C-alpha cells in the first residue's frame, strides 16, 4: 500500500514538471518511484519468508510481476535523478547548482 | 640424577648434560606429548 | 669476442641452473668438468686483453675491476674443497659466490649499464632515511620485547613462532607486521597473552595500529622518493552498414552473446537451463554469420578476429579445448568501441617503457633463485610427527592428541611430506621466491628455512636463525624496492605526455558562468529565509548531526534506541520543512546536498513508520539514519574539494577499467571451464565460500586474489589431485581426476596482469590530476577565482548576466593575490 | 644570564664530545638489545648484569644533562635548553630514567619500563643529517590530512553500518551434542553456524548449533559494539583477512546481501584510499623536487 | 528543456511506467506463490490466498 502511494505521489510531481518550465519538480518525483521500489522488495521480503514458514513452494507468474516491477522503478529512479541532476562539473571553473 | 629437557625452547641444555653425564645418571629430552611414554620409562635400562 | 664471451657466460649459466636435488651423477659430472676448464677459459681473457690493454687500464674501469675478484675467489675455492672446508653450508656458501660471474652480459648492455649509475647513488644518498627506517624498527622491536616478551605462555600446544622472545626473532616479528602478513594474528596473540577481549587487554592493539600506518607511512615514502629521484636520473639525464544503427546494434548483441557465458553450468553438464543457451547460441552466432558480408561484400587484421570467433562458434555450432577458445567473444568489441581500442593501445605502447626494468628484475630473481637452491635444496621434507628425522623412520602410525589432551588421542599414518613450495630447483625456487614476492605465506617459508636440517632430514625447531637474512634483503630489494622504481617508471612516463597557471586561469576567465542564490522578496517569508542561512543555524545542524551519530554509536549487544531516533526524525523533517518553506520548494531543489537531504528525511520516515508498524502486530530501512553523517561533507570544503577532484578522473577514464572488468570477465570464464567441478570440502580452500561452479563465486575469488588473498593456496587447491563434485560425471573409481596442473599457468598470469592493469588505472587517475596535486596553495590557483564567483553572485542574486558597477566597490572584499 | 661564576664545565662542551656520547649511547642500545626477557619474574645471571650497567648509562647521562641545563640558564631564562627541540627530548628521557630508576629502589611496576626504549632516539639527535631527513617526513604529512579525515570518517561510516547490520550473530556455533567442545574438521577454524535461517548448517555427525559462543576468532572479530566493530572494520581495510570476515558473516546470516558490505569498504577503504595517498605524495614529491629544480 | 523534453528522460519516464503497471496489478494478481503438503495447491497473493 505505501509502494503504491508513493507511485501515486510520484506520478504527480512527473506531470507538474512538464508545464511552467517546471524541470526541477523531476528531482523529487524520481526519489519517490526509488521509495515505491524499495518498498516493493521489502514487500517481496515478507511474502518470501511467509512461504518459507507454511511440503513444497515456487513462485510460478506473478513474482516475476513483482521483480521486474521492481527493479525497474528503483533503476528508472536512479537514473532519472541522475539525469536531472546536472553534472559533476569536470573542470576547475564548473560547478554544481550553475546558473544555467 | 637423570635429566629431562621438557618443551620446545631456546634455554642451554649443557648444564643439564653435565649433571646428568657426572653423577652416573642420564639426560632425556622431551619435546611433546609422544616422547613421553618412551622417555619416562627409559631410566630402567640405566638402572639395570 | 663480444658474443664469444657471451657464449660462455651463457654455457656457465645453463650449467650452474642445472643442478638440483638428486641429479644424475653424469649431471654432477658435467658441472665441474664444465667449471674448472670455464675457469682457466674466463682465465685467459683476463691474460690476452689483459695484456692488450697495456699495465694499467685493467684498474681504471669498474667495469673488469671486480673480474679479477671473479678469478682469485674462482682458484681459491678450487683449493679450499680439497682442504678440510666441510659442513655444505660452508662448501655452498663459496658455490654462491660462484655465481658472481653472470654480471658480463650486464657488462655488455649500455642501458643496462646507464640506469645503475644513479640508481646506486639512490641508497648511498637515502642512506640517511633508510637509516631511520632501520631505526623505527629497532625501537619497535624493542617496545615488543618488552609487552610480548615472554608472554605467549599459552598452556595449549599450537605453535606461535611470531613471537617476542628475543631480540631477532622480535626483528623478525616486526619486519612480518611491517610487510603487512598475518599481522592480526600477530595481534590475536598480543591480545590474548595480556587478559583477553577485555579492557586492559584490547589496548595492546594500539601497537598494532601503530606499528602497521605509521610504519607503512614512513616506508612508503622513503621508498616513493628514491623511485621519482633515481627515475629523474634516467630521464633528465638522458634528455640533456557503416552507420550508427549497424554499430550501436551489433554492439549490444556482443553482450548478450558474452553474458550467455556467463550464466551456464559447469557441474551439470547439460543442465535444465543449459541448451536454453545453446539454442540461444545459434541466435547470436546466425546474427554475425549474416554482418560478416554486409561487411566483405562491400569490401574483399581486425576482422579476421571476429571471424574466427564467429568460426570457432560454428564448428562447435581434446576438442574440449577448443570451448575455451570462445572467450574472445568479448574481445572483439574492441572493433566497434573506439575508445576502448585507443587505451588498449596505450597499454601496449606503454608495455614497451617497461621492459628495461623487467629483464633486470627477472635476473635478480633467478639468481636469488639459485642462491636459494644452493642453501634450502632437499631441506623441506618433513614427517607428519616431528619426532621422526628420516624418511626410513617415517612409517607406521602414531597419536595425534586433540587440544593437547593427553588422554583423547587418534591414530593417524605417518607420511614423510614434501613443501608445496620448495628449493629443490631453480623452477621450483622461482615459484617459491614468486609467492614470497607478493607477500603471501612468506612466513610459513621463513620459518621453514629457518628449521632446514640436512640434505635428506626433517625440520629442526630454530636451528639457523640467520636464514632469515635471505628472506628479508630479497623482500627488500625485489618486493621494496623494483617494484617502487618499476611503479615510478610508470608515473615519471606518464608525467611528459599529461605558462600553464596563467593558461588555467585565462581559461578560467572565459568560460565561468555566474551562480544563481535564490535570495527571496516578501520580509514574511525572507523572515525564515534569514535564519535559515544564519551560521548558528547551520551549526546547530552539524552538531545535532553529531550528536545522532554519537547515539548510533551507543548500540550493543546484550528502549530509549528509538525514541531518540523518532525525535531525531523529527528535528530533520521539521528543518526541511522550515529550509523549504524558507525556498518555495524552487530553491530547495536546486542544490544537489539539499537532494541528498530530502532522500535521507522520506528515507528514514519509512523506517520509523515501519518499525512502529511492526510493534504494532525490513534490516537495510535503518541504514537511512546512518547516512546522515554523509551531509556533514557539506562544510569541509578540502575533503569535498579532494574528493571532488578524485571522482573527476575517475570518471573520465571508463575505458582503462573497462578493461579490468574484461580481465575479471575472461578468466572467470576460464576457470569456471578449467576447475569447476572440483568438490566443495571444508578445510579446504575450495569450500563453500570459495569456489568456482557459479560466475559470480569465480569473480569474487578473482577479486579475492586481487586483493593478494593465500592466492598460492587456491593455487594449490586446483592441481590434478582433487576429489570431482558429486554432481559431475566420472568413471567409477576414477574420482580424483578434478582440477589440472594449468592452475599455475592460471593464477601466476592472473596476478601478474591483474596487478599491471591495476597499477596502470592507479597511474592514469593521478597524472589526469596532476595539476591539482602538484598546486602551490597560495601563489595563484582557481580558489581565488571561485572566492571572486562566490562574492559576485552574492551581489546578484539571479545571473541575468553580469550586474550594477558600483554594487565597483566590491573590488576592496578581495584577497590582495587576487584584488 | 647570570656571570661566569657557574660555567665551570663549558671548558670541555666544545671538545669532540659526539665522538663519546653516541659511543655510550650506542652501548646503551646493544645492552638494551641482549636483554632477555623472561617469564613470569624469572631472570638470569647476564639478566642481573644489564641492570648494574643502567646505572652507568644512567648517570653519564644526567650529569651531561646538569653540564648542559645549568650552562645555558637555570632551566630555559630565554627558552635555551628545554626549549631547544632536540633537547627537552633527552631531558624526558634522563628526567625518566631516574625517576624509575629510584622508584624501583624505593619500594624495596614495568609500565614507565617500557619508557627505556626511547634512549635509542637519541642516535637521531647525534648526527645532524638524520635529524633533517626526520623533520622533512613530518613536513610532508601535513598534506595528508584530508585523506586521514576521511579514512577516519569512512571507518566510522562502516563501523556504524557493521554494527546496524550484525550485532549479535556470529554467536552460535555447531558444539559436539551434550559437550562445550567447538567441532571442527582438520585445517577449518572455529566459524558460525545457523538454525532456522539462510546461514549454514554444520555437517559434522554429533554435532549442534547452539549459542553462548564467543565468537570467531576467540571472541575478537565481530560487530558486538562500537570498539570492536571499528576493530574489525579496520582490519578488513588493510586487506588482511577480510575473506574471513566475508565467509563469517556469510555463515552467520547468509550468503547472498553480505559480500556488497565487503567489496564496497575495500574498493572505497582500500584501494581508493591508496590511490589517493599514493597520488598526494607523489605530487609533493614532485613539487618539491620542481622548487629546488629552480635552484 | 534539456531535462523535460529530451529524449534521454522520456526514455526513462517509459520504462517506468512498465514498473508503474506491473506494480499496480502485483499488488492484485495473487500468482507468485504456490504450496502442496501432499491434492490442495494454493496460490498466494497479498489480500487473500
Ligand atoms: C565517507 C564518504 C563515503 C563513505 C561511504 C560511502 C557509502 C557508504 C557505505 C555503503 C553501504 C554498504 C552497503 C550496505 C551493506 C549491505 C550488507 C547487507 O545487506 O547484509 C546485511 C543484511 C542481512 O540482514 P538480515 O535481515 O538477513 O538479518 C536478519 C534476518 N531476518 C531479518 C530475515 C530475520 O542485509 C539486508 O538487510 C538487506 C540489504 C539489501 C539491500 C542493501 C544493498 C544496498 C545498500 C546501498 C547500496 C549502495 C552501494 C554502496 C554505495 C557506494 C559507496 C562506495
Ligand atoms: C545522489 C545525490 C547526489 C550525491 C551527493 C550530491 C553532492 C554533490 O555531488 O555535489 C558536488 C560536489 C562538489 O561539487 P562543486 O562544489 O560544484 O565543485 C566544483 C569546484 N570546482 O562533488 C562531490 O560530490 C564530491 C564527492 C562527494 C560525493 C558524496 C557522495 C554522496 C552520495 C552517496
Ligand atoms: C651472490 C653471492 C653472495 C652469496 C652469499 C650467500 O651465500 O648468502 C648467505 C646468506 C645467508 O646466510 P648463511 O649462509 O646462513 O650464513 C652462514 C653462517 N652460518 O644469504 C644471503 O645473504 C644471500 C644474498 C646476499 C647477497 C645476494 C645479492 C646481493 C645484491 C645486493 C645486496
Ligand atoms: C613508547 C612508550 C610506550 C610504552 C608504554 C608501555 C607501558 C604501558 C603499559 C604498562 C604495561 O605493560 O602493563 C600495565 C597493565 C598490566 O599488565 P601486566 O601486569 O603486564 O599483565 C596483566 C596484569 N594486569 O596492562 C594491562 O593490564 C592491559 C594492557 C595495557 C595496554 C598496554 C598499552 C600498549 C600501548 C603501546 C603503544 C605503543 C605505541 C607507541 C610507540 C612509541 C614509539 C617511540
Ligand atoms: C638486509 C637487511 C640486513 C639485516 C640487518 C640485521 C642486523 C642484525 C641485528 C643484530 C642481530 O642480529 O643480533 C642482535 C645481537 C643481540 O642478540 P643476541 O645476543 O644474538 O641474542 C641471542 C638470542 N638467543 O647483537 C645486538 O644486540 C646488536 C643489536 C643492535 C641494536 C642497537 C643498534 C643501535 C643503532 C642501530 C643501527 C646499528
Ligand atoms: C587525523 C586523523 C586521525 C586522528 C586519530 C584519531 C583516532 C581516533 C580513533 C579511535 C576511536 C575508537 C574508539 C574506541 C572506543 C569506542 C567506545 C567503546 O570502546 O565501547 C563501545 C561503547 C559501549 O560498549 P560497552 O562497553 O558494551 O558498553 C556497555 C557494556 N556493558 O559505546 C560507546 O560509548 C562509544 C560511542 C562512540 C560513538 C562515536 C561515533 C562517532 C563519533 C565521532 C564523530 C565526530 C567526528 C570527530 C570530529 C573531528 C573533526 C576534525
Ligand atoms: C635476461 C633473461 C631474459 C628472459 C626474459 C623473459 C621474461 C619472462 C618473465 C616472466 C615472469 C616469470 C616470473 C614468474 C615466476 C616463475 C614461476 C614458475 O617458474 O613456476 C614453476 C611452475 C612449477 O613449479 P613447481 O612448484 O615445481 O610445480 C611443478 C608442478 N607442475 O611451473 C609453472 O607452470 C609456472 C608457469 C609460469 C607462468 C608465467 C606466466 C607469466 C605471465 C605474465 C604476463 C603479464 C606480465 C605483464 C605485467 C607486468 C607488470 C608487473
Ligand atoms: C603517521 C600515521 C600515524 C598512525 C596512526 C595511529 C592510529 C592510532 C590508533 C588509535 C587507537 C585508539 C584506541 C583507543 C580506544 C579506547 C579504549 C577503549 O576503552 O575501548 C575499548 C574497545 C571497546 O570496548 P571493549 O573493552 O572491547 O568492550 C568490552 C566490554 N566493555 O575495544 C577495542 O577494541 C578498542 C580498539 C579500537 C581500535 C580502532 C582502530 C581503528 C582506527 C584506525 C583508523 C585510522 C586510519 C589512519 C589513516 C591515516 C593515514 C595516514
Ligand atoms: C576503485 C578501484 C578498483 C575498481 C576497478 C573495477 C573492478 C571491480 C572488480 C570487483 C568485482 C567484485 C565482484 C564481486 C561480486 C561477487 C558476487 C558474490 O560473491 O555473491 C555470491 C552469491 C552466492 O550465490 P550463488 O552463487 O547463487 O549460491 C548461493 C545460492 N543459495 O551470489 C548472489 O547471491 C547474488 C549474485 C548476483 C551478484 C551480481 C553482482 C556482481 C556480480 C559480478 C559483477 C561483475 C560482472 C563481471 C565481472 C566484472 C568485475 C570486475
Ligand atoms: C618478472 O619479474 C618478476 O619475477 C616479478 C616478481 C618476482 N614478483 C612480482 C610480484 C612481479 N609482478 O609481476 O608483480 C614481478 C616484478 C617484481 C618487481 C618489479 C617488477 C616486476 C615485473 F616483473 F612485473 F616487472
Ligand atoms: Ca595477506
Amino acid at each position: 500500500v505505501f509502494s503504491l502511494g508513493f507511485l501515486i505521489m510520484g506520478t504527480i510531481c512527473a506531470l507538474m514538471a512538464f508545464r511552467k518550465k517546471r524541470d526541477y519538480l523531476l528531482r523529487p518525483a524520481s526519489m519517490f518511484y526509488v521509495f515505491a521500489g524499495l518498498c516493493l522488495f521489502v514487500s517481496l521480503e515478507v511474502m518470501r519468508q511467509s512461504v518459507k514458514r507454511m511440503i513444497e513452494y515456487y513462485y510460478s507468474w506473478s513474482f516475476a510481476c513483482a521483480c521486474a516491477a521492481f527493479v525497474l522503478l528503483f533503476l528508472g529512479g536512479i537514473s532519472l535523478l541522475l539525469f536531472s541532476l546536472p553534472r559533476m562539473p569536470q573542470n576547475p571553473w564548473e560547478s554544481c547548482m550553475d546558473a544555467e | 640424577v637423570f635429566t629431562f629437557s621438557v618443551g620446545q625452547h631456546n634455554y642451554d641444555r649443557g648444564p643439564i648434560q653435565w649433571m646428568a653425564c657426572e653423577n652416573k645418571g642420564y639426560y632425556y629430552e622431551i619435546p611433546s606429548i609422544g616422547a613421553i611414554r618412551i622417555n619416562t620409562q627409559e631410566y630402567l635400562d640405566v638402572l639395570g | 669476442f663480444y658474443w664469444l664471451v657471451i657464449l660462455i657466460v651463457a654455457l656457465n649459466t645453463l650449467s650452474i641452473a642445472s643442478e638440483h636435488h638428486n641429479q644424475p651423477l653424469w649431471l654432477t659430472h658435467l658441472q665441474d668438468i664444465a667449471n674448472r676448464v670455464l675457469l682457466s677459459l674466463f682465465t685467459i681473457e683476463m691474460l690476452l686483453k689483459m695484456y692488450g690493454l697495456g699495465l694499467r687500464q685493467y684498474f681504471m674501469s669498474i667495469f673488469n675491476r671486480f673480474d679479477c675478484f671473479v678469478v682469485c675467489s674462482g682458484i681459491l675455492e678450487l683449493l679450499l674443497v680439497e682442504s678440510g672446508a666441510m659442513t655444505p653450508l660452508g662448501i655452498s656458501v663459496l658455490r654462491c659466490i660462484r655465481l658472481l660471474r653472470l654480471f658480463k652480459i650486464t657488462k655488455y648492455w649500455t642501458s643496462l649499464s646507464n640506469l645503475v649509475a644513479s640508481l646506486l647513488n639512490s641508497i648511498r644518498s637515502i642512506a640517511s632515511l633508510l637509516l631511520l627506517l632501520f631505526l623505527f624498527i629497532i625501537i619497535f622491536a624493542l617496545l615488543g620485547m618488552q609487552l610480548f616478551g615472554g608472554r605467549y605462555d599459552f598452556e595449549d600446544t599450537e605453535v606461535r613462532r611470531s613471537n617476542f622472545d628475543n631480540f631477532p626473532q622480535a626483528l623478525i616479528s616486526v619486519f612480518q607486521v611491517l610487510t603487512g602478513e598475518d599481522w592480526n594474528s600477530v595481534m590475536y596473540n598480543g591480545i590474548m597473552a595480556y587478559g583477553g577481549p577485555s579492557y586492559p587487554g584490547v589496548l595492546v592493539c594500539i601497537y598494532f595500529i601503530i606499528l602497521f600506518v605509521c610504519g607503512n607511512y614512513i616506508l612508503l615514502n622513503v621508498f616513493l622518493a628514491i623511485a621519482v629521484d633515481n627515475l629523474a636520473e634516467a630521464e633528465s639525464l638522458t634528455s640533456a552498414v557503416n552507420a550508427t544503427w549497424f554499430t550501436n546494434f551489433i554492439l549490444l548483441f556482443i553482450l548478450l552473446s558474452s553474458a550467455a557465458l556467463a550464466a551456464e553450468d559447469p557441474i551439470r553438464a547439460e543442465s535444465v537451463r543449459n541448451q536454453i543457451l545453446g539454442y540461444f547460441d545459434i541466435a547470436f552466432t546466425s546474427v554475425f554469420t549474416v554482418e560478416i558480408v554486409l561487411k566483405m561484400t562491400t569490401y574483399g587484421y581486425f576482422n579476421i578476429l571476429d571471424l574466427l570467433v564467429v568460426a570457432v562458434s560454428l564448428i562447435s555450432m581434446v576438442v574440449k579445448i577448443l570451448r575455451v577458445l570462445r572467450v574472445l567473444r568479448p574481445l572483439r568489441a574492441i572493433n566497434r568501441a573506439k575508445g576502448l581500442k585507443h587505451v588498449v593501445q596505450c597499454v601496449f605502447v606503454a608495455i614497451r617503457t617497461i621492459g628495461n626494468i623487467v629483464l633486470v628484475t627477472t635476473l635478480l630473481q633467478f639468481m636469488f633463485a639459485c642462491i636459494g637452491v644452493q642453501l634450502f635444496k632437499g631441506k623441506f621434507f618433513s614427517c607428519n610427527d616431528l619426532s621422526k628425522m628420516t624418511e626410513e623412520e617415517c612409517r607406521g602410525y602414531y597419536y595425534v592428541y586433540k587440544d593437547g589432551d593427553p588422554t583423547q588421542m587418534e591414530l593417524r599414518p605417518r607420511q614423510w611430506i614434501h613443501n608445496d613450495f620448495h628449493f629443490d630447483n631453480v623452477l621450483s625456487a622461482m615459484m617459491s621466491l614468486f609467492t614470497v614476492s607478493t607477500f603471501e605465506g612468506w612466513p610459513q617459508l621463513l620459518y621453514r628455512a629457518i628449521d632446514s636440517n640436512e640434505e635428506d632430514m626433517g625440520p629442526v625447531y630454530n636451528n639457523r636463525v640467520e636464514m632469515a637474512i635471505f628472506f628479508i634483503i630479497y623482500i627488500i630489494l625485489i618486493a621494496f624496492f623494483m617494484m617502487n622504481i618499476f611503479v615510478g617508471f610508470v608515473i615519471v612516463t606518464f608525467q611528459e605526455q599529461g605558462d600553464k597557471n596563467q593558461r588555467q586561469c585565462v581559461q578560467y576567465a572565459l568560460k565561468a558562468r555566474p551562480l544563481r542564490c535564490y535570495i527571496p522578496k516578501n520580509p514574511y517569508q525572507y523572515q525564515v529565509w534569514y535564519v535559515v542561512t544564519s551560521s548558528y543555524f547551520e551549526y546547530l545542524m552539524f552538531a545535532l548531526i553529531m550528536l545522532n551519530t554519537i547515539c548510533l554509536g551507543m548500540q550493543h549487544y546484550h528502549h530509549i534506541s528509538d525514541i531518540l531516533n523518532v525525535a531525531f526524525t523529527i528535528i530533520f523533517t521539521l528543518e526541511m520543512i522550515l529550509k523549504l518553506l524558507a525556498f518555495k520548494a524552487r530553491g530547495y531543489f536546486g542544490d544537489p546536498w539539499n537532494v541528498f537531504d530530502f532522500l535521507i528525511v522520506i528515507g528514514s520516515i519509512i523506517d520509523v513508520i515501519l518499525s512502529e508498524i511492526d510493534t504494532f502486530l525490513s534490516a537495510f530501512f535503518r541504514l537511512f539514519r546512518v547516512m546522515r553523517l554523509i551531509k556533514l561533507l557539506s562544510r569541509a570544503e578540502g575533503v569535498r574539494t579532494l574528493l571532488w577532484t578524485f571522482i573527476k578522473s575517475f570518471q573520465a577514464l571508463p575505458y582503462v577499467a573497462l578493461l579490468i572488468v574484461m580481465l575479471f570477465f575472461i578468466y572467470a570464464v576460464i576457470g569456471m571451464q578449467m576447475f569447476g567441478k572440483i568438490a566443495l570440502v571444508d578445510g579446504t580452500q575450495i569450500n563453500r565460500n570459495n569456489n568456482f561452479q557459479t560466475f559470480p563465486q569465480a569473480v569474487l575469488l578473482l577479486f579475492r586474489c586481487a586483493t593478494g588473498e593465500a592466492w598460492q593456496e587456491i593455487l594449490l587447491a586446483c592441481s590434478y589431485g582433487k576429489l570431482c563434485d558429486p554432481e559431475s560425471d566420472y568413471a567409477p573409481g576414477e574420482e580424483y581426476t578434478c582440477g589440472t596442473n594449468f592452475a599455475y599457468y592460471y593464477f601466476i598470469s592472473f596476478y601478474m596482469l591483474c596487478a599491471f592493469l591495476i597499477i596502470n588505472l592507479f597511474v592514469a587517475v593521478i597524472m589526469d590530476n596532476f595539476d591539482y596535486l602538484t598546486r602551490d596553495w597560495s601563489i595563484l590557483g582557481p580558489h581565488h577565482l571561485d572566492e571572486f564567483k562566490a562574492i559576485w553572485a552574492e551581489y546578484d542574486p539571479e545571473a541575468k548576466g553580469r550586474i550594477k558597477h558600483l554594487d565597483v566597490t566590491l573590488l576592496r572584499r578581495i584577497q590582495p593575490p587576487l584584488g | 644570564q647570570n656571570p661566569l661564576r657557574k660555567a665551570c664545565i663549558s671548558i670541555v662542551e666544545w671538545k669532540p664530545f659526539e665522538t663519546i656520547i653516541l659511543l655510550t649511547i650506542f652501548a646503551n642500545c646493544v645492552a638494551l638489545a641482549v636483554y632477555l626477557p623472561m617469564p613470569e619474574d624469572d631472570n638470569n645471571s647476564l639478566n642481573l648484569g644489564l641492570e648494574k650497567l643502567e646505572y652507568f648509562f644512567l648517570t653519564v647521562f644526567s650529569i651531561e644533562a646538569a653540564m648542559k641545563i645549568i650552562a645555558y640558564g637555570f632551566l630555559f631564562h630565554q627558552d635555551a635548553y628545554l626549549r631547544s627541540g632536540w633537547n627537552v627530548l633527552d631531558f624526558i628521557i634522563v628526567f625518566l630514567g631516574v625517576f624509575t630508576a629510584i622508584l624501583e629502589q624505593v619500594n624495596v611496576v614495568k609500565a614507565l619500563r617500557a619508557f627505556r626504549v626511547l634512549r635509542p632516539l637519541r642516535l637521531v639527535s647525534g648526527v645532524p643529517s638524520l635529524q633533517v631527513v626526520l623533520n622533512s617526513i613530518f613536513k610532508a604529512m601535513l598534506p595528508l590530512f584530508h585523506i586521514a579525515l576521511l579514512v577516519l570518517f569512512m571507518v566510522i561510516i562502516y563501523a556504524i553500518i557493521g554494527l546496524e547490520l550484525f550485532k549479535g550473530k556470529m554467536h552460535k556455533t555447531c558444539y559436539y551434542i551434550g559437550t562445550d567442545i567447538v567441532a571442527t574438521v582438520e585445517n577449518e577454524k572455529p566459524s558460525p553456524c545457523a538454525r532456522t535461517g539462510s546461514g549454514r548448517p554444520c555437517t559434522i555427525n554429533g554435532s549442534e548449533c547452539r549459542g553462548g559462543w564467543p565468537g570467531p576468532n576467540h571472541g575478537i572479530t565481530h560487530f558486538d559494539n562500537f570498539g570492536f566493530s571499528m576493530l574489525t572494520v579496520y582490519q578488513c581495510i588493510t586487506m588482511e583477512g577480510w575473506t574471513d570476515v566475508l565467509y563469517w558473516v556469510n555463515d552467520a546470516i547468509g550468503n547472498e546481501w553480505p559480500w556488497i558490505y565487503f567489496v564496497t569498504l575495500i574498493l572505497l577503504g582500500s584501494f581508493f584510499i591508496l590511490n589517493l595517498v599514493l597520488g598526494v605524495l607523489s605530487g609533493e614529491f614532485t613539487k618539491e623536487r620542481e622548487k629546488a629544480k629552480s635552484r | 528543456m534539456s531535462p523535460t523534453e529530451a529524449p534521454k528522460v522520456r526514455v526513462t519516464l517509459f520504462c517506468i511506467l512498465v514498473g508503474i503497471v506491473l506494480a499496480m496489478t502485483a499488488v492484485v494478481s495473487d500468482h507468485w506463490a504456490v504450496l502442496s503438503p501432499h491434492c490442495e495447491a494454493a496460490h498466494f497473493g497479498l489480500w487473500r490466498i
